[PDB]
């Protein structure tokens, strides 16, 4: 689950049946340097 | 007969709501109806998030 | 070939007729800062 396959929209309220999870940021190792 | 004609229509409806559109193409697949509707919105042109 | 409009899947032997070239990366300039 990277941000390349996702588009954030709204918040965690209107959605029904959502699940908590983590979404990897593909920049963190590249941000470290 | 009207009985099994209505049965055929019931099969059509059940496959449409539950299995998505796949049953007429391959094998029926359980898949949420809400997510099926979101996929249809993606089909028409509006993003499923709406 | 920007990495923005390109994506990766798998290794470099399963595919057929592949060629050799580095894919351009857009994250190099700003990472140098
Ligand atoms: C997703 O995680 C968030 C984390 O904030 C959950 O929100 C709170 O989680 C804590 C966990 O200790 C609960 O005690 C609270 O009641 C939750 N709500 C609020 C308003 O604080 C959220 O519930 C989680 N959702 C799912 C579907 O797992
Ligand atoms: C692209 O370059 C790679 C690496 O040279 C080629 O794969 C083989 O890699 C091994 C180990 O690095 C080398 O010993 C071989 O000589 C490489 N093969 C060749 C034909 O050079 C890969 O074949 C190259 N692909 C193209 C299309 O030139
Ligand atoms: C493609 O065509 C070239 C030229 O005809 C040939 O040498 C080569 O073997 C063919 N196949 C691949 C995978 O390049």
């Amino acid at each position: 689950i990277t941000t390349d396959n996702t588009f954030v929209s709204g918040n965690c309220d209107v959605v029904i049946g959502i699940v908590n999870n983590t979404v990897y940021d593909p920049l963190q190792p590249e941000l470290d340097s | 007969t009207d009985e099994m004609i209505a049965q055929y229509t019931s099969a059509l409806l059940a496959g449409t709501i539950t299995s998505g559109w796949t049953f007429g193409a391959g094998a029926a697949l359980q898949i949420p109806f809400a997510m099926q509707m979101a996929y249809r919105f993606n089909g028409i042109g509006v993003t499923q998030n709406v």
